């Protein structure tokens, strides 16, 4: 079927189809068609399919190894460490124990690796002790920088401190001195909650606000609880002066947030995105959110990958109704240029390229042999080379140098859905090119959030104590005076002799 | 001596052992080159005890005439040097088909068979979850001493666990009750930047957001550091007495010295079990002035034979008669001083307790009679597991209980720091065990009133008091007056407002008249 393809090595693959959030049953294997089909991990695992294919056809490099692939669903967390150990089993799908396997060939010779960073280091806690190589896609967790704990593990996406770095730096550069932080009961919203509030520190920014969503299942009916607790968070939401909001969610749970807050009729609101939901087609779906405010997203940058939407168009291998939910989508994914497609291609391609320069071969003329994984992760480290003009290579972290993407949606389907309104680039760690942005705003206005209006002339500070961004205004007293050049949280006295005109930044002669 | 050779023996069932033997040198975590591991050259001695805590209960337990009668019970150890590397091999091999060398990838399991019937799990929560998520894939029932991290408890996600500890959240909600009792409700909290601090001080948030008792903000400190003194700062400028500070010992005592050397306030530290024993941070002099220090242990019956046990069992080792009957090849050198040198280790209890337990569950399971089992088609793992969820099984004494969560039930003692000379001295102050049964009249108090420090915020305000609020979540009022004559015009908002030079009102006042 279209999940495997034999071949002189394979590739194995690690997508997640089918990803509810909500072991063994009756000591049999589990099996994901239950839950519901997500869109984008079947475009990615596409994706791969056609990555591999290419290699498979392209002359240029290979002296015609097949190329094989074989694709297993991670359903997020669950359906778990099974694929890791059909993929490590011998051919009779046994797996012999030794003190030292470095004489030891697996039935795969790399792994594209899971998406969900608990599912990336669980199966890294397995081919760790294979020095497997294991290239994740997407997984942007700066847990996996840890490399003395991940040796094996690698990645073609830029790390989770560039994302933050890139919402600090637009936050900046509009002047929001004054945010609100949501994320969801899960290591992923309680990891980026903490990063950005470091991040959020050093800089000159306050965390008006921060509260835990609940998980709701994407189909649930409402529980009383669960019911009053979105109607408190949109209350919350409604009574601080902020409209500048981070929300760190997966995309499943938050699709009530929204549904509710639709109803709270609370809108104006300046929404920004983690890359989890940032390009999401299933939210983005929803009409009301054109009247719901500004939507703003943080992603990866689109790479027009060629011939990629002609393409398109043992346990638990099979899809079905796969197909069938690419058919209408196919509409918003053939004007949405190829985002993280591009992360599995150039996954794909790194692996490729290590292995033709690990059997050292002249074009399309060299001997096969057996290859031992560990000897091609040490081989993967060294590839440099330009795929779709972008040159990727791995940093003494593991990431690749990818340009990053902030993403404002657009509802006149006539164009491109996601529109890029700036570039962020690692390398220098600077967002740039920032372009022409529509707001919700009468006169397209940049909208406005802070703690506190600005001082008049001739007024000190008077901090209110809770957050370094509020402060209200003193005006100084006769005989004081401001000086903002070197002091402004005191009005400094006059020289003995002279006077103050209350309110001002200078003293004068009196009798 | 021979004493590697001793951590095999043969049974009709046999138990799993994982335990820190060997410990890495400072560049241990190697930058390996090929797929093996390393090995852990330096001897440990915490690992030996427990190991010999569980060989004394498995040799009692086969001992036993009316448990597992006729049944001969046998334990297979492994070093875990705290590193998931070298982990998985023993693992690995704890869950390979019965008498042979390999672990099958099968899509179904109706017919498969691990080599052991049950595994004592590692010490630390990390080894605890790499290794929980592959052993409960595979419903191997895994009962772990000292991993206490809370997030342990899912079902969801380690259907299979079981420990012989309390999880963090008995302590933490006794700390909470505590907190509530004394009325202190207005605190700060410290969590060690490490995951250990990181979850506790999720839960204690929690916790804290249900009882009402305000954060004034979630502060991490550093483990080995240029952030501690930020963290000190904001605790100094917070104005709070009442200070929890749940940390691994490395992170407290680098708290701690760097507070001496900043002659910090000193104010009430509420500690975590761990730091509280304070091996290392009770040796500063100036200590005995940092404060007030009060903290939780949980209390359970000592295992008094282990020290004549230990004695007993290294003394037939130095036989070489016995040695005629190799894993740890550090094990061999090592003399008796080492061992001695921690032969009263409180947790070789809960290592006993988890051997008991199993045993307990594998003769209920086998609905086996006093007089003799009944002839059985071999038992496999996933029949333990649905009998241990609801067992009662007797350690000594002391008849302790699994339930749903995982956990074995347990009481607190709560004790405070007496200061003599420079050493602290632990006494009881209190009881809890679900409820907070406090001795107040015991306590020392540091200031030199000697009666309870203040550490509180009020949720009520006289009307004309503006509306303002603090903490990490807006959980306490600060409400203020305004002066006469100006007036507030809403009292639900900030702005005091003024009136022409002819008019007048009172204090806190709303209106203003001519
Ligand atoms: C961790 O929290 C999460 O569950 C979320 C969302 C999620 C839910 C179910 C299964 C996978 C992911 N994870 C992420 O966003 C990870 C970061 C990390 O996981 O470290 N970046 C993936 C970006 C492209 C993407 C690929 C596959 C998608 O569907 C299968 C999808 O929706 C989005």
């Amino acid at each position: 079927s279209d999940f495997y393809l034999p071949g002189d090595y394979l590739l194995g693959g690690l997508f997640s189809l089918h990803a509810n959030m909500k072991h063994l049953n009756f000591l049999q294997v589990p099996m994901c068609k239950e839950y519901e089909v997500k869109v984008i991990g079947y475009n990615l695992m596409q994706a791969m399919r056609f990555a591999v294919e290419e290699i498979n056809n392209d002359s240029s490099l290979l002296p015609g190894v097949l190329l094989g692939y074989e694709i297993v669903d991670v359903c997020y967390i669950s359906n778990n460490v099974q694929p890791v150990l059909y993929f490590l089993a011998h051919e009779d799908n046994l797996l012999p124990i030794q003190e030292d396997y470095s004489n030891y060939s697996s039935r795969v010779v790399a792994v594209i690796g899971p998406d969900n960073s608990e599912s990336v280091m669980t199966v890294a806690n397995f081919l760790s002790l294979f020095l497997l190589p294991q290239i994740t896609y997407s997984a942007i967790s700066d847990e996996l920088r840890d490399k003395v704990r991940f040796p094996a593990l690698l990645r073609t996406t830029p790390s989770a401190d560039h994302h933050i770095e890139a919402m600090v730096q637009l936050m900046l550069h509009f002047r929001w001195n004054w945010i609100i932080v949501l994320v969801s009961n899960d290591t992923y919203g309680r990891d980026n909650g903490q990063l950005l509030g470091e991040r959020v520190a050093r800089r000159g920014i306050c965390i008006a606000f921060q509260e835990t969503l609940p998980t709701l299942q994407p189909n649930q009916n409402m529980t009383s609880e669960e019911r009053q607790r979105l109607v408190t968070i949109v209350d919350k939401l409604q009574q601080s002066t902020a409209r500048v909001v981070v929300v760190f969610s997966p995309d499943l749970t938050l699709y009530h947030f929204f549904n509710e807050v639709l109803r709270q009729n609370f809108t104006g609101a300046v929404w920004i995105a983690s890359e989890s939901w940032a390009i999401d087609p299933v939210l983005h779906n929803l009409t009301e959110l054109r009247h719901l405010g500004t939507f703003l997203g943080i992603t990866i940058q689109s790479v027009p990958i060629p011939g990629f939407s002609e393409f398109r168009e043992t346990c638990n291998q099979e899809c079905d109704n796969c197909l069938n939910a690419t058919l209408s989508f196919n509409t918003i994914l053939r004007l949405s240029g190829e985002r993280v497609v591009y992360s599995v291609y150039s996954a794909v391609y790194a692996v490729a390229h290590a292995l033709h320069s690990l059997l050292g071969c002249d074009k399309s003329t060299c001997t096969k042999r057996v290859v031992y994984p560990w000897q091609l992760l040490e081989e993967i480290w060294k590839v440099n080379f330009t795929l779709l003009d972008h040159q990727i290579f791995f940093d003494p972290q593991g990431d690749v140098a990818l340009h990053l993407e902030i993403v404002q949606w657009q509802w006149d389907r006539s164009q491109n859905p996601f529109q890029s309104v700036a570039s962020y680039y690692p390398l220098q760690r600077q967002l740039k090119n920032i372009q022409d942005i529509s707001w919700h705003t009468i006169n397209n206005t940049i909208p406005m959030s802070m703690c506190s209006k600005r001082c008049q002339s001739g007024q000190k500070k008077k901090p209110v104590g809770i957050h370094v961004c509020c402060f209200e205004c003193i005006d100084c007293l006769p005989g004081t005076f401001l000086n903002h050049t070197e002091d402004e949280y005191e009005c400094q006295a006059c020289p003995n002799n002279e006077w103050s005109y209350q309110s001002e930044t200078s003293c004068f002669k009196r009798q | 001596l021979c004493l590697s050779q001793q951590l095999r023996m043969k049974g009709d069932y046999v138990l799993g052992g994982l335990f820190p033997l060997g410990e890495a040198e400072e560049a241990g975590l190697r930058s390996r080159t090929r797929p093996s591991s390393p090995v852990c050259t330096r001897f440990s001695s915490n690992g030996l005890l427990w190991a010999l805590a569980m060989k004394m209960a498995v040799e009692e337990i086969n001992n036993k005439s009316d448990l597992l009668p006729g049944l001969r019970l046998g334990y297979d150890l492994f070093d875990t040097c705290s590193e998931p590397v070298v982990a998985m091999k023993p693992s690995l091999m704890f869950l390979a088909k019965a008498g042979s060398r390999d672990i099958a990838a099968y899509c179904n399991y109706t017919q498969y068979q691990p080599r052991v019937l049950a595994v004592i799990g590692p010490h630390s929560s990390e080894l605890a979850m790499v290794t929980g998520k592959f052993f409960s894939f595979f419903l191997m029932p895994q009962v772990s001493y000292g991993a206490s991290m809370e997030l342990l408890s899912a079902r969801e996600t380690f259907p299979s666990f079981f420990r012989t500890v309390p999880s963090d959240r008995v302590q933490l909600t006794a700390a909470a009750e505590l907190l509530q009792e004394f009325g202190w409700n207005w605190v700060a909290a410290l969590g060690s930047d490490d995951e250990y601090g990181r979850q506790g001080l999720s839960i204690f948030s929690a916790l804290a957001a249900a009882r009402g008792i305000c954060i004034a903000h979630e502060g991490l400190v550093p483990l080995p550091l240029g952030k501690v003194q930020d963290v000190l700062h904001q605790v100094n400028q917070s104005s709070v007495q009442v200070v929890l500070l749940f940390a691994s010992v490395h992170a407290a005592h680098a708290l701690f010295n760097y507070s001496i050397s900043s002659r910090l306030s000193p104010k009430v530290w509420v500690a975590s079990e761990a730091w509280l024993t304070s091996d290392l941070v009770m040796g500063l002099p100036g200590m005995a002035q940092m404060g007030t220090v009060l903290g939780f242990l949980q209390r359970g019956a000592q295992l008094h034979e282990f020290p004549q046990y230990v004695k007993t069992h290294l003394a037939l080792a130095t036989d070489p008669a016995f040695c005629s009957a190799q894993r740890c090849p550090q094990c061999d050198c090592i003399t008796l001083q080492n061992v001695s040198a921690g032969l009263n280790h409180h947790q070789t209890f809960s290592v006993y307790a988890a051997v008991y337990s199993v045993a307990q569950a594998l003769h209920n399971t086998l609905q086996c009679n006093a007089s003799g089992c009944p002839a059985q088609d071999p038992v496999k793992p996933w029949q333990l597991l649905e009998n241990m969820y609801n067992l009662t099984f007797h350690v000594g004494g002391l008849p302790l209980r699994f339930d749903s969560s995982g956990n074995v039930d347990m009481e607190y003692d709560l004790k405070l720091w007496v200061w003599q000379g420079s050493v602290p001295r632990l006494h009881d102050v209190g009881r809890f065990n679900g409820s907070l049964r406090t001795e107040r009249l015991k306590i020392r108090w540091h200031t030199s009133d000697n009666q309870k420090p203040v550490s509180r915020c009020s949720r009520q305000c006289q009307e004309g008091q503006v509306r303002r609020v603090k903490g990490f979540h807006s959980c306490c009022y600060d409400c203020v007056d305004c002066e006469a004559g100006s007036y507030r015009q809403n009292p639900d908002d900030i702005a005091c407002t003024f009136c022409g030079q002819d008019e007048w009102s009172p204090e806190r006042s709303t209106r203003c008249f001519r």
